[PDB]
């Protein structure tokens, strides 16, 4: 080998060896990730080096948590990572389609066919499939029912059915709460907080915020009914001079005077807060809650607690925006000009204690544009799994809202695209018809894997579904209970249009790029 | 005792003679053979494993060559010339290596035939001069005002890459970026795509969504949530100095002996921040971009005037913004003037892509800098697309600087080879044989194109040479796809004259340099 | 016993269960008591214990002798603990508690 | 993991689809090696032993025996090819090619969850039908000198180059016709093959006697 | 023909140290076996006749106890399925405080019966569905089995009788005395407001006199000694300070600038006079006990001794807050004298020695206050730790009783009744899930079987008698540990009772853990790393 | 993504110390080079000189 001739300690795989290595890696990934597809898939349990336990079903999480050191596996992992980052779904389908595309290409490549013709056929088939996907999508006004159906089709695949049913309501309600008219949805306005005391079905939606910290002074009220919210980012603790001043005195009395006078700067701001609290509410019915992004020294805590003010310190940076949107106040970086107009309102604030941790609830807001989901469960891995599931559901609902089109699921669109590609195949000149056929067969993997995971056999279920679609023309998928063809649109099995488009584009691009690779080199040492 | 005595230090190896020349030429040949199959529109791709753990799925010759480690110094020289060709013109990296390998291959025949290398070098230099003359002769002019011709040139430059599937979009992006970057101040023409044509790769989406913005895009967000994220016609002020209260350069110590001095010092810190912010506000801007931190009190004072602020920005991004919106970076806001205020940006929008916030200053009128937003399958695909876009932009700038074109697909190689062969018939000395040898060695480009196309090399090369022996056949090459001879006046494959000249010069001078070498000495430490 | 590809407890964990474990515990308690048997009564004898550094301790008190004995047997340490308890609460009888406990177990 | 590994910790086990993958990979590797041997246009391989002996060959059996392989399925295929060479004397490369292609085609359907038993049943039925068709298609002809020369050509032209095969055809046909007795089995032990190392490869010939 | 190579694909791509288990036999059966092994390991400690276990952790710290949660915590469990079951047991401990051994035993029995169900042919999904249905049926049935209510939480006798059963399993020899102690301690706490705090009960372990000498104190005990001359106060007027008992200093930088001889000669005298004035001002409020969380200055101590002020220093801020709650004072940030509302009062504060340990006692006389302390005697540190664990269990039982005042019969009667009812329900359920429902019902037998095995009698005879008595109608009849032969008796009359919340949460958590273990089909274990713990645990 | 595995098939089944050169560049050119080197070593002793 030439590369070995220059660098003796270099590993090279040339031409057919390179193709075999790539196809083997893709096939191994495909056989591992086959069982993830569908709600009837099998949970995978993942133990890290430190012994942490991870139960999950996501394709991306699984790929990240497998102990693999393969280049093609790394490329597919990057593709799935991009898929998850943008759309949040389809990673398992991504890996399955990439592997099946590579296998179908190899079927014809082993017969002496050059991969370039296969890639050209793949390009033509991808264009035709994209046209068909544009043709087949269903434009619907996204009411609550359709969003609930989409969230179910995601969560049921990602989590237990009953927990999925709870998470559907939670996710859809949160999304509808934070969404404004014709304005892009900011998912940062939904806080996903984890508590580890109750059961997994106790996860719910709070129309407000939950903070993982509470008041640091024991005398502060644990529960205030009607509260004014003061969201601020002003330090209330002692701060050094930037110029390294230090003090000089000649007697104990002078030292006492300097000690008393050195707190005046902080005391002025505490006095401003206290004066505003006195002005806004002169009775004990109303309450005052101070949430500060900066720390508060014990002296200011005592001064505030003497005035019946609940003060939370060291809040999260994003919590400033979340409180501003939910409570309705104004986040202040200084107290130079503070007015009652900048105060938010909360209909109930209380502190909940859980072991060593301490939590604060802010609910009963007027019209909260930012809400929080309280993930509850008995185990850490349960919380992680629920967090991944709710992330997937939020992404799916946001994608469905973004474009008013939704695509029927259960593999119906895959079968329809396969038949359309087969019909279009004669229109393709040259030997690219083989590539088009390979692309169609690769697209047919989703119903195959769904039927295989559901317990039925691939051939009979696939031919039944294909015959039904051909004779009727409807979009018929896979019934995971009976195995018979079924109209996914009528039963509520929906899939994101953007997810399908990204799947087609990314899978075709990565498969074409891998097919044309004829040499793997490691000569950087 | 009595350790051995000797003249040179230990581990000081030395080789000399015909063995050294044979080894050098073999190393050059093997380097050429490493990337021989990565030439032409039907070139296969390669997967380079970065020792850091990354993967480089690339077709560019220089990208492949610079990712490998070699021990033979001749291979090091080959890598260096590949890098030189890449930097000088932008493309042609995998052609100059092949040409140099072939020239050394045909020189080895004469070095084995009792011919001193100096005669071969003289013949090579004469051949290079005549190659340059012939290339300048068969060139054709191009009017840069024609958009279609420029797009065709860029396409012919990118048919051999992985971006040829989206060739129209890639050509439009490259041409727009190069034209937008073009600038001239104080009577000095300048096309600086390295600093002002920025390529930003964001994985995801589809490659058809990639475009070139009339502005600058950065991975930034507003410091405070209440600050505006959408402004129609912003007035931009750029700063490269902190808006905070920092210590002075000279050592300074305060001595507090009075009660009210500590609070007075803190109040003066606040007042200094307020005065700085008021100096900023006096120009009435809409957004403020700083390369250094902005204090929270400064944020509040700016927000009081309804001003958006981006906290920390790299120097290059700030320079790009200044070019795009016509601003001027200043350091002391008390000296801020109306001229430094950046007007010209037509929209500043801070939208969310995936799970990250990105700041757009697009919709500028007459911007001198741009960002090429690339969206694709993954990081490696985007990296390859960026490499292809770099090649396209380099070719576009080469054409803009030199509007001369020469036929591609080996037509220029065959024409120059035939011209050299015809000229050599007047030669009578011993120098003619290496002259003709390098003349026909220049034919390695069409041979490599035919080999990569899969067609039969011998009969196609014979027919092409016979065609080039005719009178008006200087533009006859080979199809990289169908493997058939075709006139390039009708195929449309043309490459810049500067690229071809640089490739030929680099190949010939590399051959000269490696032929001037004997008596390799190694082992001495620094 | 079977290899059990993934073992339940940490490798090297040592376990003992049943009547033999209790009998071994009783024997260890008897061994501990034997170290202070002779230090009881007017005709008692002193004990000399040398630490790692080399300092020697000559004592007749049962609690001191047991403390100087770096006992690591979990069941045997109970006698040392009760000797310390008797020394703390009362101050005399540190040998008697150990002798009585060992004799009960025997 | 596996029961055998539990009983024998230092044991190697391949179960379920793993065994099929291993066997099919071995068969496909052997087939890929031996593709370039079939036909007179097949490439010629040179094999170097440990001692440095050079052996140019194109036979399937010779290549299999002198090829550095330590795989079980390869061992089974080598044994089958050895028996094929021992009894019939020809058709060793075709044996490996057909076995590998059979396994690959079977995998093509097994990968869709099909049990291998169905594929084996189909294989047996197809074998019966193919044997019937082979009985139908064979050409029963009185073996004169021309037919024997044609068969010797069809073998040696694959084994060696043109002129050498032409010489060997006459040599072997004449030898067989010389030793053959009517209505008696041919005793191939009566053709002593002697090696001399002093002339060109085309100087080999048949001697109507003994050396 | 000598080695079996790795199959192409995932097997070859796996890392050097990783492990991949997939399928029924390779993963699910192994997980079930590990969980059953852990359950059997902890099994022998169940019930009043449970046997203590000596556990030596990695730091050679010795634990002897029959508490399942403590044993699991001190055991270096490595099988991740057993880790999940242990985490379920720990969650049960945190949520309720008792029933961890019940959780472990139920999970083990459920997984064993799940394994046999998988062996006979049932799929994993059917087993999971049947277990969930049976768990729902059990939760529906459970409220009907409530026999009696707490009906009073301010009575010493009734609370002691209620808590007696919870602390019979631990320290079976002497549970009446401990029940009385914990009842008194919990009744001093739990004021008119229904809220009850577990942390308001403090446990002090002073070695020397045997656990029969323990007592409950309506106050706080600190294992230290006074820093001043005064060692006893009869009308304590404690003034609690969080700042160090010294003249406060500037936080920026202190520098005594001296420019004349007069300032140098008068600085120390002025500082002394200021300290004396501050101490006298503090003492003039009537305060006679001063508690500080910081260091005590020598001059401040001298002037406190001059004015007869008792000094106690509490380094821990938790103890300072607990003392503030106990007395009723507010930790003053500065050294200013306390106004009358924020000055705590205690009926008696004195320095005393218990055994050989010097303690400071903040003693009340009324049977009230925010915090009550249980001083524990004993002859061994391990014995006092076990008694502390028993007290913790009793306190959690009282807290549960405050949360819900419903009880179920103990001694295995509830488990037998639940098993009978669930079996009857499953006998009327057509479909494949009847096997899973019946197995879930049978899994309840592990509790009375464990009780019988630990008590030394034949489990089968006990279970047969329990079925006979429950079938004839008696629902409150359970195992009788006070017999040499298999015998049963009514548990309601005998007073053995269990909290409804404990059984409810234990059943729910055990079922959830078993189902979660069953749901796992593939395991991918990374190469173990022998790191010195993650930084999160510190 | 730091090690190139051996291709499935004959590449993996090859013995530990064996070598396999196939194709034009790996076999024919190398053999021609070796023969050229041998001829080069013997060349200088040809003829009376
Ligand atoms: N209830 C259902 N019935 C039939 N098919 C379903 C049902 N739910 C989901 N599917 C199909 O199964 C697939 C689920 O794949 P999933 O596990 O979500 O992979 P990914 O997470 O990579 O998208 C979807 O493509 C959908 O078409
Ligand atoms: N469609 C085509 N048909 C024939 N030759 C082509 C075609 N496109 C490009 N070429 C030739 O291929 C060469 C470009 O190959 P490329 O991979 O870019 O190598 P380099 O990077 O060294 O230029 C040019 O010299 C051009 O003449
Ligand atoms: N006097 C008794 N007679 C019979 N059984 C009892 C008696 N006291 C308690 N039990 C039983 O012992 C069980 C308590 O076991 P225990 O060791 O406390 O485990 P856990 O701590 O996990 O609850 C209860 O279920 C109860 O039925
Ligand atoms: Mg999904
Ligand atoms: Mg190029
Ligand atoms: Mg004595
Ligand atoms: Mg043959
Ligand atoms: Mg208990």
């Amino acid at each position: 080998a030439a590369v070995k001739t220059l660098n003796p300690k270099a590993e090279v795989a040339r031409a057919q060896a390179a193709l075999a290595v790539n196809i083997s890696a893709a096939r191994g990934l495909q056989d591992v990730l086959r069982t993830n597809l569908g709600p009837k898939g099998t949970m995978k349990m993942l133990v890290s080096g430190a012994g942490d336990i991870k139960l999950t079903k996501d394709g991306n999480v699984l790929l990240h948590e497998m102990q693999i050191q393969h280049p093609t596996a790394s490329l597919i992992a990057k593709v799935a990572t991009a898929q998850d980052d943008i759309t949040g779904d389809g990673t398992t389908s991504n890996v399955l389609i990439i592997g099946e595309l590579l296998k179908q290409a190899d079927l014809y490549i082993s017969e002496g066919l050059h991969p370039r013709i296969i890639t050209e056929g793949f390009e033509a088939a991808k264009e035709k499939a994209l046209q068909f996907l544009e043709e087949v999508k269903v434009s619907r006004e996204m009411d609550r029912e359709t969003l609930i159906d989409v969230a179910r089709t995601s969560l049921r695949t990602k989590v237990h059915a009953e927990l999925a049913d709870v998470l559907t309501e939670a996710v859809v309600d949160s999304i509808l709460a934070i969404k404004k008219q014709d304005e892009p949805i900011d998912l940062f306005m939904i806080e996903i907080m984890e508590m580890k005391h109750k059961s997994e079905t106790d996860t719910s939606l709070i129309r407000g915020l939950v903070l993982d910290h509470g008041a640091r002074h024991p005398d502060m009220k644990k529960r205030v009914e009607d509260a004014y919210i003061l969201t601020c980012n002003v330090s209330l603790e002692y701060e050094k001079t930037e110029v390294n001043s230090g003090f000089f005195y000649k007697s104990a009395e002078e030292r006492e005077k300097l000690v008393k006078a050195e707190r005046k700067f902080i005391e002025d701001r505490v006095k401003k807060i206290i004066e505003l609290k006195r002005k806004v509410c002169g009775d004990s019915d109303k309450g005052f809650v101070v949430i500060n992004q900066k720390g508060i020294d014990p002296f200011s805590l005592d001064a505030l607690s003497k005035e019946g003010i609940v003060a939370l310190r060291r809040a999260k940076r994003r919590n400033m925006e979340r409180l501003t949107l939910a409570c309705g106040g104004v986040a202040l970086n200084s107290f130079d000009d503070l007015s009652p107009d900048c105060l938010g309102h909360a209909g109930l604030v209380y502190e909940y204690t859980l072991g060593e941790e301490k939590f604060t609830f802010i609910e009963k807001c007027n019209n909260p544009r930012s809400v929080t989901l309280l993930i509850k469960g008995p185990n850490k891995h349960t919380l992680t799994q629920i967090k991944d599931a709710v992330r997937d559901g939020l992404r799916a609902v946001k994608n469905a809202i973004d474009d008013g089109c939704v695509v029927p699921g259960a593999g119906a669109v895959e079968v329809a695209m396969a038949e359309a590609l087969i019909k279009h195949k004669p229109s393709v000149k040259g030997r690219a018809q083989l590539g088009v056929q390979a692309f169609a067969d690769a697209l047919l993997i989703i119903p195959k894997v769904l039927a295989q995971n559901s317990g039925f056999d691939l051939q009979e279920t696939l031919v039944k579904i294909q015959a039904e679609h051909s004779e009727s023309g409807q979009l018929v998928g896979v019934d995971l209970n009976t195995g018979e063809p079924m109209v996914a649109a009528e039963v509520g099995v929906w899939d994101n249009y953007c997810v399908k488009k990204q799947l087609l584009h990314s899978c075709t691009v990565i498969a074409t790029n891998i097919l044309l690779v004829d040499e793997i080199m490691r000569a950087g040492m | 005792g009595h350790r051995p005595v000797l003249v040179l230090s230990q581990n000081t190896k030395r080789e000399s003679g015909r063995k050294v020349q044979s080894g050098n030429i073999n190393a050059a040949k093997t380097i050429a053979d490493i990337i021989r199959t990565c030439l032409g529109p039907k070139s296969m791709m390669k997967m380079l494993l970065d020792p850091m753990g990354g993967i480089v799925m690339t077709n560019d010759g220089n990208a492949i060559l610079r990712e490998i480690q070699v021990q033979h110094p001749a291979a090091k020289s080959m890598i260096e010339i590949s890098r030189t060709q890449d930097e000088e013109v932008g493309d042609g990296t995998t052609s100059v290596i092949i040409l140099a390998g072939e020239m050394l291959s045909v020189a080895e025949h004469f070095l084995e035939q009792q011919m001193h290398p100096t005669v071969v070098i003289s013949a090579y230099r004469k051949a290079l001069d005549d190659m340059i003359s012939t290339l300048k002769k068969i060139s054709i002019p191009v009017d840069i005002s024609d958009s279609d011709m420029m797009l065709n040139i860029i396409n012919s430059s990118i048919t051999t890459k992985a971006i040829s599937r989206w060739s129209s979009l890639a050509c439009n992006i490259a041409l727009d970026a190069v034209k937008m970057v073009q600038f001239e101040e104080n009577g000095r023409k300048e096309i600086d795509i390295k600093k002002y044509a920025r390529v930003e790769k964001i994985p995801g989406g589809i490659i058809e969504d990639s475009c070139v913005l009339r502005g600058v895009m950065i991975n930034k967000d507003v410091t405070h949530p209440r600050m505006r994220r959408y402004i129609k016609n912003p007035r931009i002020v750029l700063l490269d100095s902190s808006l905070e209260y920092k210590k002075g350069e000279s050592q300074t110590d305060i001595e507090i002996t009075r009660e009210e001095d500590f609070t007075r010092i803190l109040q003066m810190e606040e007042e200094y921040i307020q005065q700085l912010c008021e100096d900023i506000i006096q120009l009435k801007p809409d957004v403020v971009i700083t390369e250094k931190g902005i204090s929270d009190l400064a944020q509040h004072y700016l927000m009081r005037a309804n001003i958006t602020a981006i906290r920390r920005v790299r120097k290059t991004d700030n320079n790009r913004i200044a070019r795009a919106c016509g601003a001027r970076i200043v350091s002391r806001p008390e000296e801020l003037r109306e001229d430094d205020v950046g007007t010209g940006a037509g929209l500043l929008e801070i939208k969310k892509i995936g799970d990250e916030y990105f700041t757009f200053i697009t919709d500028c009128k007459d911007p001198k800098a741009c960002t090429i937003l690339l969206r694709g399958a993954s990081k490696e695909i985007l990296s390859e697309v960026e490499r292809n876009l770099q090649d396209a932009m380099q070719v576009c700038r080469n054409v803009l600087l030199d509007p001369q074109l020469v036929p591609g697909g080996g037509a220029s190689e065959m024409a120059v080879a035939h011209a050299l062969t015809e000229k050599s018939k007047a030669m009578t000395g011993v120098e003619q044989w290496p002259y003709r040898a390098v003349a026909q060695a220049l034919e390695v480009i069409p041979r490599t194109l035919i080999q990569n196309c899969g067609a039969s090399t011998i009969r196609l090369l014979t027919s092409l040479r016979a065609k080039h022996t005719q009178e008006n056949c200087e533009t006859w090459g080979v199809n990289g796809e169908t493997g058939t001879l075709v006139d390039m006046k009708e195929l449309g494959i043309w490459e810049p004259l500067a690229v071809k000249l640089q490739t030929y010069k680099t190949a010939v001078e590399t051959a000269v340099l490696l032929l001037r070498i004997d008596d390799i000495v190694s082992g001495h430490k620094k | 016993m079977m290899p059990t590809p993934v073992i339940l407890l940490k490798e090297g964990t040592d376990s003992s269960q049943g009547i033999p474990q209790l009998v071994s515990n009783i024997s260890a308690c008897q061994v501990i008591a034997e170290a202070v048997r002779t230090t009881l009564g007017p005709r008692g004898m002193d004990k000399l214990i040398v630490d790692g550094r080399g300092k020697a301790t000559i004592s007749n008190d049962g609690a001191t002798i047991l403390k100087l004995l770096d006992v690591v047997h979990p069941a045997a340490k109970t006698l040392v603990d009760i000797a310390k308890s008797q020394d703390a609460e009362v101050g005399d009888g540190t040998t008697s508690v150990t002798l009585l406990a060992a004799e009960f177990l025997k | 993991m596996a029961a055998v590994k539990t009983l024998n910790p230092k044991a190697e086990v391949a179960r379920a689809q793993a065994a099929l993958a291993v066997n099919i990979s071995a068969a496909r590797g052997l087939q890929d090696v031996l593709r370039t041997n079939l036909g007179p246009k097949g490439t010629m391989k040179m094999l170097v032993s440990g001692a440095g002996d050079i052996k140019l060959t194109k036979d399937g059996n010779v290549l299999l025996h002198e090829m550095q392989i330590q795989h079980p399925t390869a061992s089974l295929i080598a044994k089958v090819a050895t028996a094929q060479d021992d009894i019939t004397g020809d058709g060793t490369t075709s044996n490996v090619l057909i076995i590998g292609e059979l396994l690959k085609q079977a995998d093509l359907y097994i990968s869709e969850g099909l049990h291998p038993r169905i594929i084996t049943e189909g294989f047996e039925a197809a074998k019966e039908k193919a044997l019937q068709f082979l009985e139908e298609v064979k050409v029963s002809r009185e073996m004169d000198r021309e037919t024997l020369i044609d068969v010797a050509r069809t073998s040696l032209r694959t084994k060696v180059h043109a002129e050498l095969a032409d010489v060997l055809t006459e040599a072997v046909v004449d030898s067989i016709l010389a030793i053959k007795k009517q209505d008696e089995p041919i005793d191939l032990f009566m053709i002593e093959i002697m090696e001399m190392k002093h002339k060109s490869e085309t100087d080999t010939s048949l001697i109507r006697g003994l050396v | 023909a000598l080695h079996v190579p790795k199959a192409p694909g995932f097997a070859q791509m796996l890392k050097e140290g990783a492990k991949h288990f997939s399928g029924l036999e390779e993963a699910v059966y192994r997980n079930i076996q590990a969980c059953k092994e852990l359950a059997q390991t902890t099994r022998t400690a169940y019930g009043p006749n449970g046997m203590n276990k000596m556990v030596i952790n990695h730091l050679e710290k010795l634990f002897v106890t029959n508490d399942a949660a403590t044993i699991l915590r001190e055991l270096e469990v490595q099988h991740p399925a057993a880790k999940m079951i242990v985490m379920a047991s720990h969650m049960q401990e945190q949520e309720v405080g008792d029933g961890t051994n019940f959780v472990l035993v139920f999970a083990g029995a459920l997984l064993e019966l799940a394994e046999e169900l998988l062996r006979i042919g049932l799929s994993v999904s059917e087993v999971i569905e049947g277990y969930e249905i049976a768990c729902r049926k059990a939760h529906e049935i459970l409220p009907n089995l409530v026999c009696c209510s707490a009906k009073n939480l301010r009575d010493i006798d009734e609370v002691s009788s209620l808590l007696r059963t919870s602390i019979m399993s631990k320290q079976y020899g002497n549970e009446v005395f401990l029940a009385k102690l914990i009842a008194q301690a919990c009744v001093s706490i739990f004021p008119d407001s229904g809220h009850f705090n577990v942390d308001n009960i403090r446990v002090c372990k002073i070695l020397g006199s045997g656990i029969s000498s323990s007592s409950v104190l309506h106050g706080m005990v600190f294992k230290k000694e006074t820093e001043g001359d005064v060692t006893s106060v009869k009308d304590a007027k404690i003034a609690v300070y969080s700042c160090p008992f010294d003249g406060m200093i500037t936080e920026t930088k202190g520098t005594v600038l001296i420019k004349t001889a007069e300032e140098l000669m008068n600085f120390s005298k002025g500082e002394e006079n200021l300290m004396d004035a501050q101490v006298k001002a503090i003492a003039d409020t009537g305060a006679n006990v001063v508690v500080t969380g910081g260091k005590v200055a020598d001059m401040a101590l001298h002037y406190a001794n001059k004015y007869n002020i008792m000094l106690v220093r509490l380094n821990s801020k938790w103890d300072l807050r607990r003392l503030c709650k106990t007395v009723g004072a507010t930790a003053l940030p500065r050294l200013t004298p306390p106004v009358l509302e924020e000055m705590g009062h205690c009926d008696s504060v004195y320095l005393s020695e218990v055994g050989d340990t010097q303690v400071v006692v903040f003693k009340h006389e009324k049977e009230d206050g925010a915090i009550s302390t249980i001083v524990l005697r004993g002859s061994t540190d391990n014995l006092m730790d076990d008694i502390e664990r028993a007290v913790d269990d009793g306190v959690n039982t009282f807290k549960v009783l405050t949360r819900d005042k419903r009880l179920v019969p103990g001694g295995g009667a509830t488990e037998i009744e639940l098993a009978k009812q669930i079996t009857s329900y499953g006998e009327t359920c057509p479909g494949l899930e009847q096997y899973a429902i019946k197995k879930f019902a049978e899994a309840f037998e592990a509790i009375p079987r464990a009780l019988a095995e630990n008590s030394g009698v034949k489990a089968n005879e006990v279970i047969s008698k329990l079925y006979a008595v429950h079938q004839e109608g008696n629902k409150n009849v359970g195992l009788d540990i006070e017999a040499e032969v298999p015998a049963v008796k009514d548990m309601l009359e005998a007073g053995i009772l269990d909290t409804y919340l404990g059984k409810y949460w234990a059943i729910k958590l055990a079922t959830n853990a078993a189902v979660t273990v069953l749901r796992v089909d593939q395991i991918i274990m990374a190469k173990p790393a022998g790191g010195p713990k993650p930084p999160s645990g510190k």
